[PDB]
This record gives C-alpha cells, structure tokens and sequence, in this order.
C-alpha cells in the first residue's frame, strides 16, 4: 500500500569550492503522495525551498524535486531530510560532491 | 524519433477535509508545459513553455475545464471499487491516471494509452487497440462493463487519435521554433579513492535532453554490465537531466577503461577514457 | 542498492498452437538498469535449468544472441517503444515450448521478471 | 566462451547443516560470478539472486531483498574459484542452485545443483 522514498542529493553543476551553485533534492518511489521535504544548512533547516509539480512513474510511485541555492564549502554540511509515513524515522541524506 | 504527449492526474479522495484534490501535469516528451489543478471554479492552469502560449487564453481556458471534468470522472469511478470491497466512503484514497499518445515520425508509428490506478495499484488500463480494457481486480471488471455500456472507450479513442495526436504534432512544430532539436550531454570522468582499496571511475553525463540516455563502461571492448553502478536519471532543475555510471577498477589499471555515452543529441556515441 | 528496477512481462501466459507467432514483451521500469536479457527454461526439462536466449542493449541496435540461436530463425528480438523489449517466437514449436522470463542487471544484482508459460 | 563447473553435483542436506557450493570459472572473463537458485516448492521457476563476487577486484554484492548476507558467507580465490556456503540449511534455502557469469553480453550458466532436504530419521 505504501512504498518508501529513495533520495538523491546533488548539484545542478559540477561543484567548485567557494563558487555559487544550486542544490537539488530528488525524492522518488514513494506512496501515498503526502510528503515533507527539508533542505538543511549545517543541520539548520534552509528557508524558502522551491518544489516542482508532483508526478509519478509507471509503478504509480511519486517523484518531486526540491531545489535551492548554495555555495560548496569544505566546512559546510548540506543535507535533505524527508518525512514520510512509510518510514520508522525521518530520513536524511547529505550532499556529497562525488555523487 | 519518438515523441509523446502525456497527462498525469493525481486526485485525492478524503471526505474528511478541504480539497487541493487534484493536480494534473502535461508533458511533451520529457518537458512539462502545463499544470492544471482544482484551484478555481473549474480549476486553473499554469503554463511552463513558450511554444504553448501560441494557443491563446481561450484555448487554455477550455483545456482546463476539460481536465477538470476528466478529474471529476476519474475520481468518481473510485466508488465502484469502494462498494465492491465495501470500504467506508469517508476513508482517504488516491486516484492516479496517466493517458497520452506518441508518434514515431520514423515509420510514422502511433500509439496511445490510458491507465487508472487506485491507492497506488493497477486498476484498469486501455489496450493497444483502443477498443478494450484490461481489469486488474474484480471491481475493475464492473468498471469495464460500465464504460463500454456508456461509450467511454470510443470517446477516449477519438480523443487519443484526434486532438491528443493533433496537439502533439502542433506543440512539436511550435517547439522547433524556440528550443533546439535535442540537448547533448557534457561528459567527463571523476575518480574516487575506495576505502577498500583500488578506485572507482565515475562517468558523468550532464545537461542532456531528452532524459533517455545510456552510460556504459568497457574494458578491451566488453560492456561491464555487472560491475557498473548506475544512479537513477535525475533532473538538473533547468529542464535538463544528469546521470553517472561508476565502475570499480583495480589499482593502476585505470587507463584500460573507457566510458561510452549513447544519446539522441549525439550524432554518434561519445567515448571517454580516464 | 535498495532502488531496484521493476520487470513486467506480457502476456502472463500463452497457450499456443504449433506454427503461431508469439510475442513476449518485457517492460523495464526505472532507469537503474541498462539492456535486457531473455531467458528460457525448457518444459522439456523436468529439472530446472535456465538457458540464455538473447541480450538486447539499451544503447542503440546491439543484439547478442546465444551462440546456437545466433543463426536460428525460431526467434527474432526487437527493442520496441520506451524500455520495452520484445522476444518473438516466429513459429511456435515443441522446440521452444516452456518457460520464459526476462532479466536485467542493476548495480551488480540480477533481477528477473515473472516466468511465463508458453505451452501448447 | 568461458566454462562454469560446479561442485558438488548434488546435496542432500539435513536441516541445520552447512553446505558449500563451489564454482570454478574456466576461460577468460572480466566479470565476476553470481550465485542463483530456484526454490523447489514453487511452480513458476523464477530464479532468486543470492550474491555476486567481482573478479578483478574485491567487492561482493548481496541480495538485499532477503538480506542473504545474513545466511550465507561468500568467498573467491585468485584462481577463479568462487565459494558460497549456506551456513545453516533450512527449508527456506531448499532449491536448485547454479552460478552465472556474463562475458561479452552473453549470460553463461553452470549445471543446476539440487540442494534438497534429506530426511534424517530412519
Ligand atoms: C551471429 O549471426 C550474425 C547474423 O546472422 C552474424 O553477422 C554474426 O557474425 C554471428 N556471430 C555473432 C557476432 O554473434
Ligand atoms: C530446449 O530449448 C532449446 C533452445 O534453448 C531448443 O533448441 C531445444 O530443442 C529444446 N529442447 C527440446 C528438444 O525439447
Ligand atoms: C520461492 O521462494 C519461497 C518458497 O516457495 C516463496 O516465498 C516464494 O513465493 C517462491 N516463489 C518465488 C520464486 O518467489
Ligand atoms: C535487512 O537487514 C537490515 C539490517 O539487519 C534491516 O535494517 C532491513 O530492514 C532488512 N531488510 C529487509 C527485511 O528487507
């Protein structure tokens, strides 16, 4: 009846220490469609994050893209935490420049 | 070569609250051109592509009330399923519908479809002949009877082979105007020290369009299909997509591996070495 | 890799008379796998034993047939619309009667569709 | 074309016992070996993936659907002999096992080894 969210956290363009960029949080494979997606800065929930219109795949599981602005720093932790009924606990995935 | 026009409806049935009840999104291939939703007496719309404005406010106003009327119909058929399995009506449920058509200028192939899913599971789908339906459970067999009796199947076939197809070829002509044919991928390969020894060679493809693409790793001409890690193709956020393929290689043997990128916006497959 | 591709095969069953054409469709959902292989288990085998029929690349037109079937005319392979792969039994025989299923690989793990009985 | 040889030829297992399956890959192959099996008490013989062991480097990938890493141990030596040991035979592991290698896009299979429950008592 319900599937659990798969999450990818990455940047629009090849990351470059100090240089400005965009952080994406792509949440897929979930059901029901009711979800909560938060983009964070050093553990501090980032503000006004834009979202795309929700759609779904052939297996009926939904997908959404939350995205904001950020500037890659070796001393800066960025992550995406999502809350969905299918999981025992919220799930956080950190941005990792290698992926 | 093959282009599609598809509508993705998500309606929510919750007799216990307000109603941001339905959203419907339309795509031309992998690009959304519009979003309709119930916000408005008969919904409202919001375009997202240049080659769509050419239609005019009158057109999009009519297109919106049609989508809304479809959404109401889609949602109402849920009832057949609730009565059969005798579920409560105040309970919450989800209704999803995807329909559309595609053309393959090459061999001018045409295909269409319409599939309904209730609570995240298959319910009923239109067959390739556009004249019969495949039912997923017993309740859907009731729905199938009702729709043939009502003439719903022919209405859809007429819409699919008529305006859906007409709209796809038009919207397509339109796009050729502003946006270019396709969008080739920019490629390059990174590496990564593997904590367990050896290295991971990662082949990236970014900013491509459409979303379909194939990224492969080879060694002495063989596709390393079972030592290749692929991530799900994902949106760059600017209407473009990205993907990467990784392979773990034994230390010192990097230069032996090559990455192959296949994409329609490339007259020929791209080959990249470490 | 938690996220697994999903395989859907059609039809779910087939009762074929000798001579008839039979198309088996393998629809692969997701984008975490590339290409598709068709496997066969002879009904003419009381003990299970899979046999590679063919591999269709997701690339462009690149088809690799099992060495014996390399020059056989009982089978034809065609990559159709989207991630739909078609294995066609040109002439239904006792020679290709049995159990069919597709398989794709994703991040080193082999995934398999339902097996479909193509019996007389 | 590589050749996959498997041993033993069959296994009549007593509940709770350990059982080793070995696959020797003969030929030139760049990819690793996969262990699969079709359960015996099931009509439609759909294979179940157990594990894959890379050949040119050290990396093992387990089925995470059933979490097979919890019931099996898997190893390989530098001479292309891959070992899979069922640590404690249970009805749920009963089946026809086989190994697989892919070389130049062709999937090759070893013979099928029945690992069936043997009755212990006279
Ligand atoms: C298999 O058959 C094709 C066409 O019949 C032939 O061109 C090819 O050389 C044969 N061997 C291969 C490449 O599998
Ligand atoms: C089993 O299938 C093979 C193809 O893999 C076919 O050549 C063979 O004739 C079949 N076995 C028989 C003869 O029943
Ligand atoms: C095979 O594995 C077990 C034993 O029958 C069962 O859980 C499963 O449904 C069976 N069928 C398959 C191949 O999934
Ligand atoms: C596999 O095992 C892990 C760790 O023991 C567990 O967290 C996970 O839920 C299991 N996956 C299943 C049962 O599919």
């Amino acid at each position: 009846i319900q599937k659990t969210p798969q999450i990818q956290v990455y940047s629009r363009h090849p990351p470059e220490n100090g240089k400005p960029n965009i952080l994406n949080c792509y949440v897929t494979q979930f059901h029901p469609p009711h979800i909560e997606i938060q983009m964070l800065k050093n553990g501090k929930k980032i503000p006004k994050v834009e979202m795309s219109d929700m759609s779904f795949s052939k297996d009926w599981s939904f997908y959404i893209l939350a995205h904001t602005e950020f500037t890659p720093t070796e001393t800066d932790t960025y992550a995406c935490r999502v809350k969905h009924d299918s999981m025992a606990e919220p799930k956080t995935v950190y941005w990792d420049r290698d992926m | 070569g093959s282009h599609s026009l598809r509508y993705f409806y998500t309606a929510l049935s919750r007799p216990a609250i307000s109603e941001p009840w339905y959203i419907a999104v339309g795509y031309l291939d992998d690009t959304q051109f519009a979003r309709f939703d119930s916000a408005g007496e008969t919904g409202t719309y919001k375009l997202s592509a240049p080659w769509v404005e050419q239609e005019g406010p009158e057109y999009w106003a009519r297109e919106t009330e049609i989508v809304t009327s479809n959404a109401q119909f889609f949602r109402e058929n849920l009832q057949t399923m609730l009565d059969y399995y005798n579920l409560s009506q105040n309970g919450s449920h989800t209704i999803q519908v995807m329909y559309g058509c595609e053309v393959e200028f090459f061999g001018s192939l045409f295909r269409a479809y319409e599939q309904h899913g209730y609570d995240g599971q298959d319910y009923i789908a239109l067959n390739e002949d556009l004249k019969t339906w495949t039912a997923a459970d017993m309740a859907a067999e009731i729905t199938r009877s009702k729709w043939e009796q009502a003439g719903y199947t022919e209405l859809r076939r007429t819409y699919l082979e008529g305006p859906c197809k007409d709209s796809l070829l038009r919207y397509l002509e339109n796009r050729k105007k502003t946006q270019e044919c396709t969008d080739p991928p920019k490629t390059h390969v990174t590496h990564h020290a593997r904590p367990e020894g050896d290295v991971t060679l990662r082949c990236w493809a970014l900013g491509f369009y459409p979303a379909h693409i194939t990224l492969t790793w080879q060694l002495n001409g063989e596709e390393l299909i079972q030592d290749t890690e692929l991530v799900e193709t994902r949106p760059a956020g600017d209407g473009t997509f990205q993907k990467w393929a990784a392979v773990v290689v034994p230390s010192g043997e990097e230069q032996k591996y090559t990455c192959h990128v296949y994409h329609e916006g490339l007259p020929e497959p791209l080959t990249l070495r470490w | 890799k938690p996220q697994a591709p999903e395989l859907r095969i059609f039809p779910k069953k087939m009762d074929a008379e000798l001579g008839q054409k039979v198309d088996l469709v393998c629809e692969v959902l997701g984008s975490v796998s590339q290409g598709c292989s068709w496997l066969f288990q002879n009904s003419s085998s009381k003990l299970p034993q899979p046999t590679f029929v063919v591999y269709m690349a997701s690339s462009h037109n690149k088809i690799t047939w099992d060495e014996k079937l390399n020059s056989s005319k009982l089978f034809s392979a065609m990559r159709d619309t989207n991630n739909k792969y078609v294995l066609t039994l040109n002439k239904f025989s006792k020679e290709n009667e049995g159990y069919y299923f597709c398989s794709v690989i994703s991040n080193s793990v082999m995934y398999f569709s339902s097996v479909v009985p193509v019996l007389q």
